[PDB]
RNA sequence: CCCGCCGGCCGCCCAGGGAAACCGGGAGGCUCCGGGCUCUGGGGGGAGUAUGGCCGCAAGGCUGAAACUUGAAGGCAUUG
RNA sequence: CCCACAGCCCCCGCCGCGGAGCCGAGGGCAAGCUGGUGCCAGCAGCCGCGGUAAUUCCAGCUCGGCGAGCGUCGCGCGGCGCUGCUGCAGUUGAAACGCCCGUAGUUGGCCCCCCGCCGCCACGAGGAAACGGGAGCGCUCCAGGCAGGCCCGUUGGAC
């Protein structure tokens, strides 16, 4: 057969069991709005990795502090969460892990960190230049809106020496 | 016993509206700062009344 | 004009001789003046919502008498809750006596932790039930960060009581609100009234209330 | 006919702590009976007991103290694995704090908090909290 | 107890299942076979063929109305069956001696309202949708 | 005569249980839901019918469907 | 630049087409204003609407949901503790054989300190990957792939 049978693929998301819901409706717009999202698949998106991770700090924690499965699992998982800037560096206690949201996720995007910055006006300014390829990340130019960047290149980002 | 008995006015010309993330934008400040006394609602009379 | 005690606790009360609400929880008095405990609440911090109106019909010689009945619950969102009723001609009449009855009536809740000890306690202390009618409620401690697994009515009590983290299950005929919310108010009711290793200590009885 | 002693030794138990009586009385002794209340007491639950001998079905008397809100068996003994422990203590157990679940090993009669500590499995038999 | 709970009583209580569940109508319905033999659509999604009589049906007591439908008879069984055009002045549309496309209600295989003893939907005819041809978004002059 | 024990037949009843009527020598000790064994049931009709099999002098008994149809049928209690 | 030849992606120069639909607005279930028709025409998965205001039909205005996707039909899982091992029910709602004996089958009080055997628990050997889980690596991110950096565990692909 072709090789491209091989490949691999899965999605990304999940959606609500109960849609038409008053105080969910709220919030999605509420953080939509505070933060410029385009759809409600990236909520989606979030909510999905938020709960990855969860599940993984669940598992772990139901075990024995002195596991070896449990000490590798857990060095990997908060070398990855602090290595992301999700989690503050000064907590390495997987207990702090459930208590993590979304809201966390989001302030890591390019957008945001941008913002912070100073070299943005708004959210939706943000996205409008970054679309133009005016922004750059360790002298790499980078549009896509959603790339998150890690806490070793949040001083690295400027704008591109290239872009008018 | 004619089907089709039940079965004319024309469309008002209006701006067509900011499509994309914009219209979030708009629904935002709808809701959440632009004004929309007796509570609230979405479009009853009184509302109407008033823009008309 | 102004709240003239008609009890002794209500005296007291008026006097600043008593200064919580635990003080009288722990010695099991029964409450009748809805001035007792908004006394201790000045800033109206007890919410409310009216969770069902129902229309109750007699059949009679010449047609039929209607009424309302009506169900509230309050919470301060922190180890308060109560739930009361009303019946009236009238709806607003009928909600103000729900009102009352569910500020007169009012438990604690005891919360605690899934595993680890983490500052304030975020879930009920352990597993908990109740019945009222046909219906059963199974209230299951839940980790922090896993919502409030429930039905919107039972959620709004939950919220109301000041928990932010358990797992719920419900029996029965469970469209029928009132006894769900008395099957669920009853779990929490029953929280303090549950013995744990922690409560084995034993404590000289005190002459003080 | 009589099967499980351990099954009636409880229900008494717990019938006799209800209406917070004081001393109760459980006709026929077997070893499992006495190691679980040995365990019981260890525990705190219910104190002191004492066995009597007659020959033919031993009798035991067991003095309470309240604190104790509920005990059982399980008849069928599954075979717990060492690492399955956590779902029957969800599915049991009011909380994952304070309950106990007996079980039978090679290794004796222990609780499964002991048996996580040495990383085994067995039989399980009981419950109480 | 009532139930059997021994340590070697798997056998037991397997057979007691298998022999308890046929008891569901729908797992009866599901599993057994006859309505699949009896079904003229045999387990398809819509089915094709060819209108032959044009017909108004009474409707149910509480209500007071005469639904438009159609005798189709299939192609791949040539049994006959009754099917429904349920858009407002939509017969006029439909011609003796057409080819359709017949699908079914939101039900599996009951009577959905109060149309009496019948049970599919007619959805396209002559290769054009019928919703599309309500909403003027093609015509059928090929016809 | 009265004070007990065993066995049996009954009445009222605190807890507890239950949708309730009520049970309480359990219909208790159970969503805080695991003593052992056996049988039966899964919305209402069609229908204990058709077709086969076994038994029986017969009358009939045991076993026992489907197509099709239908949105309620039922229980305990309240006011008229 | 790439490619067997050509596209495509990507990079460099000059001009520079900015385009949203599908469903719904009585409840379940988030979302209301005139004009027609008059139990007719039609809507409606269920409850129901329509016999002169039709908040439900047909149109206009307005509004809501998802969104380059939306809706309809059939099947499977879930919903369902309505197949119940965990975990249903059996006085009256559907349901304890009229009663006894009884074989297969299932279940069987207490007691021995250590030996042998069966089950049981733990560990281990041996035996394909792919899939799944999972350690590390910025295909610009991602779905992915096993790469890759210079001053690399013998660079790595562990389990
Ligand atoms: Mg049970
Ligand atoms: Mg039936
Ligand atoms: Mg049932
Ligand atoms: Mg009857
Ligand atoms: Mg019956």
């Amino acid at each position: 057969p072709r090789i491209s049978r091989h490949r691999n693929s899965s999605k990304t998301y999940s959606t609500p069991k109960k849609p038409f819901t008053k105080p969910r409706l709220d919030a999605e717009l509420k953080l939509c709005g505070e933060y410029g999202l385009k759809c409600k698949r990236e909520i989606y998106r979030a909510r999905y990795m938020l709960a990855k991770i969860r599940r993984t700090a669940r598992n772990l924690l139901t075990l024995d502090e002195n596991d070896i499965k449990r000490r590798f699992e857990g060095a990997a998982l908060l070398r990855r969460l602090h290595m992301l800037g999700i989690l503050d560096e000064e907590k390495d206690q997987l207990d702090y892990v459930l208590g993590l949201r979304i809201e966390d996720i989001f302030k890591r995007r390019l957008q945001s960190v941008i913002v912070e910055s100073k070299l943005a006006k708004s959210v939706h300014h943000a996205r409008n230049m970054i679309k133009a390829r005016h922004i750059s990340v360790g002298g790499q130019i980078v549009n896509i809106p959603s790339y998150m960047v890690r806490i070793s290149n949040t001083s690295r980002v400027a704008i591109a020496d290239t872009s008018s | 016993t004619s089907a089709g008995k039940v079965r004319k006015k024309e469309k008002k010309e209006k701006p067509r509206p900011p499509r994309g993330r914009a219209y979030k934008r708009l629904l935002y400040n709808k809701n959440f700062v632009d004004d929309t006394h007796n509570g609230r609602r979405l479009g009853p009379n009184n509302l109407l009344i008033r823009q008309k | 004009e102004e709240w003239h005690p008609s009890t002794k606790l209500g005296r007291l009360v008026k006097a600043g001789k008593i200064e919580s609400l635990y003080d009288i929880f722990k010695y099991s008095l029964p409450i009748k003046e809805t001035e007792i405990i908004d006394y201790f609440f000045p800033k109206s911090e007890l919410a409310e919502e009216v969770c069902n109106i129902m229309s109750v019909q007699k059949q009679t010689t010449a047609g039929q008498r209607t009424r309302f009945r009506a169900h509230v619950i309050v919470g301060n969102r922190d180890g308060f809750i109560g739930y009361g009723a009303g019946v009236s001609k009238e709806v607003a009449n009928a909600i103000k006596k729900a009102a009352k009855n569910a500020r007169l009536n009012i438990v604690p809740v005891r919360r605690g932790f899934w595993g680890g000890k983490l500052g304030d306690p975020h879930t009920v202390s352990s597993k908990l039930s109740g019945k009222c009618g046909s219906v059963r409620v199974r209230l299951i401690p839940a980790p922090r960060g896993a919502g409030i697994v429930a039905s919107p009515t039972v959620a709004k009590v939950l919220e109301f009581a000041g928990v932010s983290d358990v797992f719920t299950r419900q029996s029965g005929h469970s469209r029928t609100l009132m006894n769900s919310v008395g099957a669920v108010y009853n779990a929490l009711k029953s929280s303090y009234s549950i013995l744990t290793p922690d409560l084995w200590k034993k404590e000289q009885l005190d002459h003080v209330q | 006919v009589r099967i499980n002693v351990l099954r009636d030794a409880l229900k008494s138990i717990c019938n006799a702590q209800r209406i917070g009586k004081k001393q109760v009385i459980v006709r026929p002794s077997s070893k499992v009976i006495i190691e679980f209340l040995q365990l019981m007491q260890k525990n705190g639950y219910i104190s002191d007991f004492a066995v009597v001998d007659n020959h033919r079905s031993n009798r035991i008397v067991v003095n309470l103290i309240g604190r104790l809100n509920k005990a059982g068996v399980i008849s069928p003994r599954f075979d717990i694995p060492a690492n399955d422990i956590e779902k029957w203590v969800v599915n049991l157990l009011p909380s994952r704090l304070f309950g106990h679940i007996i079980l039978t090993t090679s290794q004796g009669i222990m609780d499964h908090i002991e048996a996580q500590h040495r990383q085994i499995g067995g039989k399980v038999i009981g419950y109480f909290y | 107890m009532s139930k059997t709970s021994g340590l070697y009583t798997a056998r037991k209580l397997r057979t007691v299942r298998r022999v308890n569940r046929w008891a569901d109508k729908k797992y009866r319905k599901a599993h057994l076979g006859t309505w699949l033999k009896a079904n003229p659509l045999e387990g398809a999604c819509m089915a094709r063929g060819i209108v032959t009589q044009k017909i108004g049906i009474s409707a149910k007591q509480p209500n007071s109305a005469v639904r438009k439908a159609v005798r189709v008879q299939l192609t791949k069984n040539s049994k006959k069956i009754t099917a429904f055009v349920p858009r407002d002045g939509s017969i006029t549309y439909i011609d003796n001696n057409d080819e359709v496309l017949v699908a079914g209600f939101g039900r599996a295989g009951r009577a959905v309202g109060d149309i009496p003893g019948c049970r599919f939907k007619v959805i396209k005819v002559a290769g054009i949708g019928l919703l599309a041809l309500f909403l003027r978004k093609r015509e059928k002059r090929a016809r």
